[PDB]
RNA sequence: AUACAGUGAAACUGCGAAGCUCAUUAAAUCAGUUAUCGUUUAUUUGAUAGUUACAUGGUAUAACUGUGGUAAUUCUAGAGCUAAUACAUGCAAUCUCGACCCUUUGGAAGAGAUGUAUUUAUUAG
RNA sequence: AUGGUAGGAUAGUGGCCUACCAUGGUUUCAACGGGUAACGGAGAGGGAGCCUGAGAAACGG
C-alpha cells in the first residue's frame, strides 16, 4: 500500500510490532521444549529474510524483539541453523550492527554476550567453524572502539568474558588475532584478575618483542605500587617472569622483581641479600627500565607499616637512585632519570610526608634529606639546601625534626620559621608544612609544646608563600573547621596564624609570593568566601564550642584590615558586635575570654 | 526482640529472603533534628519500637524540656521531676514546687534514677505520656 | 456563627464602634478573616464612594470593581495584603498595605504596578503527575515554579496570566515588610535570622533609622532589596 | 413561532432549615498559648482529568383524568396517562530514542512509550 | 488504676475499648476531701434505641 492509506499502514506496523514481540515471547518460553525443525526454514524465509538488509540500521538504539530473536538463537546450540541460513546473513546482520558507529551500549552488550555464547558453545558442523571465524574477526577488529562507548562496569566485564573465551578456544594462535586482541587489551587499560589471567595466557604461549611489550611493561610495572592483595601481586609476578623469557633483556629485571616480591610471607634472607646486591655494585649496573619496577616495589616496602628492615633498605634503595643520578657523565642521561624521578618519587614522597605513621614519615623525611645534600643535577631543592647550611647537623633540621629527643625537635621548628623568607614558595607548601603540620593536630601531650611552636612557624611560612597555595591551604582548614570537631581548636588557632601574613602582605602592598598586583581580587576573595564563612561559624549558637571559636574574631579583623577602608567600615561592625554579644554572656570565664580577645584586637 | 505474641517488625521495611545480599536485616532510621545526634546503638540495633524517636513512627515537635529521672520501673517509659521557684506577690517571695512528668524512653537509651534527661514533645503516646527521651546525661 | 459585633470586630479596619449593631463578616476567600478587608468597608468606610451597603451592592452588580484583575460581586469578599483593586470607570488602581499604625492604607498605584502583585511563598511541593507547584500567602497554586524558589521567598506574579516573572530569596540585607505583631506595617532590612527548630523562628530587622526589632518569621514578607522595593510604598 | 419558545398554579428535582425554663459548678468552667508529621471540613478562591452518539430505556411515575371506602385526619384502594441536571445505560490520538547524517532549524527508516480512585506487597526517594 | 505488645472503634492520636503481660501512678513541694457574694451547664411529658446532614447523638422524624 502507498502513502495515502495512512491508517492501514499504521495498523500494519502495529501488527508487525506485536507479532515480532509474539515471536520473541514464544521462543523464550517454549523454544527449548518445542522442536522447530519443520518450521525453521519457513520462520527464517518469511520473517528474518525480508529484514536482514536493513537490520543494522534499524536497531542501533536499544534491543528490539527481532534482535532478541537472533540473540536467543545465538545462545541455544540447537537453533544455530537460523544463523547458518544464507551465508550467515543473520550473523552478518548482528555483525553490522556492531560495525555501525551510532550503535549504543544497550545494543552492544547483548550481542557481545551472545557472541561469547557462540564461542563457548562448540557445535560439530562445517557451518559452525565458519560462523565463529566471521564473528571473531569482526569483534577483534572493532573491540577497542566499543570499550570506549561503554559506560557500564558490567559492560566492561562482559567484554573480558568474551576476551578470555577467545584465549581458551585458540584463535590467539593466529598472529593477526593475537595483535588485534592485544590492541583491545591496551584500550581496556588505557575483573582485574581476569585481565591478568588473559595477559598471562597470551604472553605465556607465544613470543613478543621488546617494542611491543615495552608500554605494557611500564604500566604493569607501575601496577606494583597500586596492587596490595597477594593474589593480585602474585599474578603480576608470573607476568614479569613471563615477560622475562619473551625478551632476554627483561629476564634479569623480572628475576629481580620476582625476588623483590616473595610469597605468603616475604623471604626475608633472600630479599635482604638482594638489597645488599643492589647496594654493593648492583645499582651502578641496572638500567632505567630495570629501575622502574624496582622503585614501585621499594615505594611499597617503605609504606609498609609492620617491618622495619625492608624499609631502611627500601629508603636506602631510594637513595641509591639519587646516587645513580649523580653517576651520569652529564645532565642528558640524568634528565631522563630526573624526569622519571619527578614523575614517580616526588608525588609519592609528598603523600608519604602526609602519612600519619611517624616512622613511615621519618623515612620519607630521610629520603628528602639525602636529595638536598646531593644536588648535582636536581636543582629544585636548592632553597631547602640553603636552609641546611651544607647539611650541617643541628642546622640541617632533617635530623632535628625527627630526633628521639623532643626539645631538639622544637628548636628545629623555630629556626625553620625564622629562615622562611630565604626558602622557595613551592617547597614550603609541598614538603615543609606537610612534614610539620601533623604536630599541630597531634593528640599526645609530649608534642603539645612542639605544636605551639609549630603554629608560629607555619604562620611565618605562610607569610613567605605563593598566593594560590596559601588560598588552598586556607580553604582546607576552613573545611577542617566544619568537618572535624576534634581538630576545630587546632584549626581555628591555625587559621588565625594564616590570617596575620595575609594582613601584613595587604598592608605592605597598599610577603606572599606571586601576590596579585591588583588589590581588588584578593579583597573580593575575602569579601565573599573568608568573611561570610568565618562570621557564620562565629555566630553559631553552640555553647560547647564558643570558647574554641572565639579566636575566629581575631582572624576576622586581620583579613578585614587587609581590605579597603570602605570594606573595613562595612565589616568591622558585624565582627565587633558579635564579640560584644559574646561579651554580653553571663559567664565570667567567657567574659574574660572576650576581654582578652578584644584587647588583642585593640 | 521477639518476646511478644505478634512478630515485631518495622512497618514497610522488607528484607528479601531469596536475594540474601546482607546477613543483617534492613533497618530504617531517621534523625530527630534539633542537633540531637542519633545514637549508633539505634542505627546498628535490633530492637523494634514504634514510639522510638529515631526508628519509630513518632516526630519530635513543640516544647523541649529537661528533667531529672525519678522512676524507671515500668517498661520503655520513665517518670521525671521538674522543679521551679514560683513567685507569690502578696508577700513577694518564692516557693519551691515540682511536677512529675511521664516520658517515653526508647531502648536505645540507658537511664538510671538520678540522671538528667532532655525530652521532646510528640503526639500522645498513651494516656499520660506525650514526651520522648531524646538525650541522656 | 454568622454575626459579627462591631466592637468584637478586630482592630484593623478603622471602623467606628458606634455606627451600628453589627459589622460585615468577611466571607470565605483567599485571605483569613482577621487580616482581610471586605469590599464593603473598603468602598464605604475608607473611600466613601458608597454611603450604605445597598449602594455598595449596586456598585458590585455594576461590575465596576476588580480584585486582582477579576470582577467580584460579593460585598464581603475578603481582600487582603498585596491585593490590587482596580476601578476602571474612574481609572484608579489601589494596593492594600498596612500602615505604621497597623491599619490598611489606601495607596494609589500605576497601571503597571496594578498589573502585578507580590506573594510570599508559603509552601513548595510536588503535585500529581510529578508537577512541582508553589502555594503563596493568598492561597494561589502556581505550577512549574523556578527551582530556586523556596519557602519564605517572595514571587512577583502577573495578574493577567498568573505566572511567575521574578522572585526574591529570603536572605540577610533584603527589604522586609512586617505583617504582624506590634511592628506591623514597619519596613526594614534583615540583619540575622535566629532559628529554633521545632519552634517559631525569629528575625532581626533594622530600619532606615538604625533602630532594631525582633519579629517572628511568620510576620515577615520580603518586598525587595534595600533601597529598591519592587512595589510603591506609602 | 407546526417540536417549544412570553407568563405561569400544582407536582418532580436542587439548596437551606445548626428566644425561654431548671441546675449549678474552684484553673475538670473559662481566658491566654502551643501542636496536629494525629486530624474531618458544605461553601469561597486558585489550580487540576486527550486514554445509537446528528444522542439509549422505562427497566416511570408525580402532578393530572376517572371509579369508590371511611364518623374522620397532612386517612385511603382500583384503573388510565405524560417529562428531567430524577432513575438505570452508554461512545483513524499523543510523546520519545532517533539512523539516513538525506538537508546540516530541518525532515525522517525503525524501535518504543502512553488514565484516574480503594486495598495489599515491593522498589526509588 | 500506671505502662508495654497485638487487636476493635475512631476524621483521626490515644486503655477510648478488647487479649496477655509488669505492679504500678499522685501526695506534707499539700494529692484526695469539705465550704464559699465560684451568675460571681442541662432538658422540651419521663427514661431506651434509631434515622438525615459538611457540620446534630437535632427544640426534626
Amino acid at each position: 500500500e502507498s502513502t495515502e492509506e495512512v491508517h492501514l499502514r499504521k495498523m500494519a506496523s502495529n501488527l508487525r510490532q506485536q507479532g515480532l514481540k509474539c515471536l520473541s515471547s514464544v521462543f523464550e518460553f517454549v523454544g527449548n521444549t518445542f522442536d522447530w525443525s519443520t518450521s525453521m526454514e519457513d520462520i527464517y524465509a518469511v520473517v528474518v529474510k525480508p529484514r536482514i538488509s536493513h537490520f543494522s540500521d534499524e536497531n542501533l538504539q536499544q534491543p528490539s524483539s527481532l534482535l532478541r530473536l537472533f540473540l536467543y538463537w545465538a545462545h541455544n546450540p540447537s537453533l544455530y541453523q537460523f544463523l547458518y541460513y544464507d551465508e550467515f546473513a543473520t550473523a552478518t546482520a548482528l555483525m553490522d550492527t556492531i560495525s555501525n558507529q551510532h550503535v549504543k551500549e544497550a545494543v552492544i552488550g547483548p550481542i557481545i554476550e551472545a557472541a561469547d555464547s557462540i564461542i563457548r558453545n562448540p557445535v560439530n558442523d562445517d557451518h559452525y567453524v565458519d560462523l565463529v571465524t566471521l564473528i571473531c574477526t569482526s569483534c577483534l577488529k572493532i573491540l577497542p572502539s566499543l570499550y570506549v562507548k561503554l559506560s557500564d562496569s558490567n559492560s566492561i566485564s562482559t567484554f573480558l568474558n568474551l576476551l578470555v573465551s577467545i584465549t581458551e578456544m585458540g584463535f590467539i594462535q593466529d598472529d593477526h588475532v593475537r595483535s588485534r586482541l592485544i590492541s583491545s587489551l591496551i584500550s581496556i587499560l588505557k575483573d582485574t584478575q581476569k585481565i591478568l589471567k588473559i595477559l598471562k595466557l597470551i604472553v605465556f604461549n607465544y613470543n613478543c618483542s621488546w617494542s611491543d611489550i615495552e608500554e605494557l611493561y611500564t604500566t604493569i610495572s607501575s601496577l606494583f605500587k597500586t596492587f596490595d592483595e597477594r593474589n593480585l601481586r602474585v599474578s603480576l609476578t608470573e607476568l614479569f617472569i613471563e615477560l622475562g623469557r619473551k625478551v632476554p633483556e627483561l629476564e634479569s629485571i623480572s628475576k629481580l622483581v620476582a625476588d623483590l616480591n616473595s610469597y605468603h610471607e616475604y623471604d626475608f634472607p633472600r630479599i635482604l641479600s638482594t638489597f645488599k646486591g643492589l647496594i654493593e655494585d648492583g645499582y651502578k649496573s641496572y638500567s632505567e627500565l630495570e629501575w622502574l619496577p624496582l622503585l614501585f616495589t621499594f615505594l611499597h616496602f617503605i609504606n609498609n607499616k609492620e617491618e622495619l628492615a625492608l624499609r631502611t633498605n627500601a629508603s636506602h634503595a631510594i637513595m641509591k637512585f639519587i646516587d645513580f643520578i649523580n653517576e651520569k657523565p652529564n645532565l642528558n642521561e640524568a634528565s631522563k632519570s630526573i624526569s622519571m624521578l619527578k614523575d614517580i618519587l616526588l608525588p609519592n614522597i609528598r603523600i608519604g610526608l602526609r602519612d600519619s605513621l611517624e616512622e613511615v614519615q621519618s623515612e620519607y623525611v630521610s629520603v628528602l634529606s639525602y636529595m638536598v645534600k646531593n644536588t648535582k643535577y636536581f636543582t629544585d631543592f636548592e632553597d631547602m639546601a640553603i636552609l641546611l647550611y651544607n647539611g650541617d647537623e643541628e642546622a640541617d633540621f632533617f635530623t632535628n625534626v625527627n630526633h628521639i629527643q623532643l626539645h631538639r625537635r622544637q628548636r628545629a621548628i623555630k629556626r625553620l620559621g625564622e629562615h622562611a623568607h630565604q626558602l622557595k614558595d613551592n617547597s614550603i607548601s609541598h614538603y615543609l608544612i606537610p612534614m610539620i603540620e601533623h604536630y599541630v593536630f597531634s593528640d599526645d601531650e609530649r608534642y603539645r609544646n612542639i605544636g605551639n611552636e609549630t603554629q608560629i612557624a607555619i604562620g611565618g611560612l605562610a607569610q613567605h608563600m605563593s598566593w594560590n597555595q596559601y588560598k588552598a591551604l586556607l580553604r582546607r582548614y576552613i573545611s577542617m573547621l566544619k568537618t572535624k570537631p576534634n581538630q576545630m581548636k587546632q584549626a581555628v588557632q591555625l587559621i588565625v596564624q594564616l590570617s596575620v601574613p595575609l594582613r601584613e602582605t595587604l598592608r605592605i602592598v597598599r610577603t606572599l609570593s606571586k601576590f596579585p598586583s591588583n588589590l581588588d581580587e584578593p579583597s573580593n576573595f575575602i569579601k565573599q568566601e573568608l568573611y561570610p564563612t568565618l562570621s557564620k561559624i562565629l555566630g553559631t549558637r553552640d555553647d560547647e564550642t564558643i570558647i574554641e571559636r572565639m579566636p575566629i574574631a581575631e582572624a576576622l579583623v586581620n583579613i578585614v584590615l587587609g581590605l579597603t577602608n570602605d570594606d573595613i567600615t562595612n565589616f568591622l561592625p558585624s565582627i565587633l558586635t558579635n564579640i560584644c554579644q559574646v561579651l554580653r554572656s553571663k559567664s565570667e570565664e567567657l567574659r574574660d575570654a572576650v576581654r582578652v580577645t578584644l584587647g588583642k584586637i585593640s | 526482640v521477639q518476646s511478644e505474641r505478634a512478630f515485631q517488625k518495622q512497618p514497610h521495611i522488607f528484607n528479601n529472603p531469596k536475594v540474601k545480599t546482607s546477613k543483617r536485616t534492613k533497618r530504617w532510621y531517621k534523625n530527630a533534628g534539633l542537633g540531637f545526634k542519633t545514637p549508633k546503638t539505634a542505627i546498628e540495633g535490633s530492637y523494634i519500637d514504634k514510639k522510638c524517636p529515631f526508628t519509630g513512627l513518632v516526630s519530635i515537635r513543640g516544647k523541649i524540656l529537661t528533667g531529672t529521672v525519678v522512676s524507671t520501673k515500668m517498661h520503655r517509659t520513665i517518670v521525671i521531676r521538674r522543679a521551679y521557684l514560683h513567685y507569690i506577690p502578696k508577700y513577694n517571695r518564692y516557693e519551691k514546687r515540682h511536677k512529675n512528668v511521664p516520658v517515653h524512653v526508647s531502648p536505645a537509651f540507658r537511664v538510671q534514677v538520678g540522671d538528667i534527661v532532655t525530652v521532646g514533645q510528640c503526639r500522645p503516646i498513651s494516656k499520660t505520656v506525650r514526651f520522648n527521651v531524646v538525650k541522656v546525661s | 456563627k454568622k454575626h459579627l459585633k462591631r466592637l468584637a470586630a478586630p482592630h484593623h479596619w478603622l471602623l467606628d464602634k458606634l455606627s451600628g449593631c453589627y459589622a460585615p463578616r468577611p466571607s470565605a476567600g483567599p485571605h483569613k478573616l482577621r487580616e482581610s478587608l471586605p469590599l464593603i468597608v473598603f468602598l464605604r468606610n475608607r473611600l466613601k464612594y458608597a454611603l450604605n451597603g445597598r449602594e455598595v451592592k449596586a456598585i458590585l452588580m455594576q461590575r465596576h470593581v476588580k480584585v486582582d484583575g477579576k470582577v467580584r460581586t460579593d460585598t464581603t469578599y475578603p481582600a487582603g495584603f498585596m491585593d490590587v483593586i482596580t476601578l476602571d470607570a474612574t481609572n484608579e488602581n489601589f494596593r492594600l498595605v498596612y500602615d505604621v499604625k497597623g491599619r490598611f492604607a489606601v495607596h494609589r498605584i500605576t497601571d503597571e504596578e496594578a498589573s502585578y502583585k507580590l506573594g510570599k511563598v508559603k509552601k513548595v511541593q510536588l503535585g500529581k503527575k510529578g508537577v512541582p507547584y508553589v502555594v503563596t500567602h493568598d492561597g494561589r497554586t502556581i505550577r512549574y515554579p523556578d527551582p530556586n524558589i523556596k519557602v519564605n521567598d517572595t514571587v512577583k506574579i502577573d495578574l493577567a496570566s498568573g505566572k511567575i516573572t521574578d522572585f526574591i530569596k529570603f536572605d540577610a540585607g533584603k527589604l522586609v515588610y512586617v505583617t504582624g505583631g506590634r511592628n506591623l506595617g514597619r519596613i526594614g532590612t534583615i540583619v540575622h535570622k535566629e532559628r529554633h527548630d521545632g519552634g517559631f523562628d525569629l528575625v532581626h530587622i533594622k530600619d532606615s533609622l538604625d533602630n532594631t526589632f525582633v519579629t517572628r518569621l511568620n510576620n515577615v514578607f520580603v518586598i525587595g532589596e534595600q533601597g529598591k522595593p519592587y512595589i510603591s510604598l506609602p
